[PDB]
């Protein structure tokens, strides 16, 4: 099942990357630990000449960083920041700032410690807050 | 467009009316809303406000009505944004024997904040919901 899965695709994108001329193929944290290694299983096989490498990353250490002069309005939305949160501590860790800096900044925020469901409308209306 | 009699109040608000509505203007009609010129001192009373209120009227310096509207597109939050703490809101009007009367826009009803203080303050000497 996984063979079917994940081999057809790399077998694909290594004949399309030597198709477009890509000299290296670099394969990302977590996902990339099981490709790269089919990866490479393909490269000897079939002798293709492409180089691949292995770099570490995610969601979290890139997007904020990516931040360079604004911060994206996605970061506000349903596919941002503050989503799939359930407690307040995981608003803290959602927002970046240590807790008492949040509640500093937003003392409404108070009013939501002890709520245990921070999805939905709520969820919405303190991505308008911050 | 046959049968509505709309009742404006002001040139403005007329023009208003018909730049927004598809009345006909042959059909306006001008005067007062009855709303505002009924339930005088004198006029109809079908209700004591002092089975409303925790304490007669005379006890209380200054009757304040909060009266906010729903904010397009919120609903849970907006409540505990406009008031976060209530504990303090009533330990000022307390102090200041004044009578803050929480009357929000029927579509705010819901927000579980609301139901939440409502329940907290529903003996409150010196909140009231409405
Ligand atoms: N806090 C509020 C907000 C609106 N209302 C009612 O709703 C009417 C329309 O108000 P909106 O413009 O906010 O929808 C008001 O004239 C009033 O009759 C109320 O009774 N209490």
């Amino acid at each position: 099942y996984v063979g079917a899965s994940f081999v057809p695709y790399i077998n694909w994108a290594i004949k399309d990357a030597i198709k477009r001329g890509y000299e290296t193929i670099y394969f990302i944290s977590r996902d990339g630990h099981f490709l790269k290694q089919i990866a490479d299983k393909i490269i000897e096989i079939r002798g293709y000449n492409v180089k691949t490498k292995y770099i570490y990353g995610s969601r979290k250490a890139w997007r904020l960083p990516s931040f360079i002069t604004k911060v994206d309005d996605e970061t506000f939305w349903q596919f941002g920041n503050f989503v799939g949160m359930d407690s307040f501590e995981d608003l803290v860790k959602a927002s970046y700032l240590s807790e008492s800096e949040l509640l500093s900044l937003f003392p409404e925020f108070e009013s939501l410690r002890h709520a245990k469901h921070l999805r939905g409308e709520i969820a919405e209306n303190i991505r308008k807050i911050f | 467009k046959n049968n509505v009699l709309f009742l404006t109040t002001s040139q403005a608000m007329e023009d208003h009316f018909l730049e927004d509505m598809a009345i006909s203007k042959e059909l306006i009609i001008r005067g007062k809303y009855p709303r505002n010129a009924v339930y005088g001192p004198n006029g109809i009373h079908t209700y004591d406000i002092n089975t409303l209120l925790p304490k007669n009227k005379s006890q209380y310096s200054q009757t304040i009505l909060f009266c906010p509207t729903y904010r397009i597109g919120a609903i849970q939050g907006v409540l505990n944004s406009l008031l976060p703490d209530f504990a303090k809101l009533e330990e000022v009007c307390r102090h200041k024997n004044q009578l803050f009367i929480v009357k929000v826009h029927p579509f705010m009803k819901k927000d579980n904040y609301f139901a939440e203080m409502s329940e907290k303050y529903k003996d409150s000497e010196y909140i009231l919901f409405w």
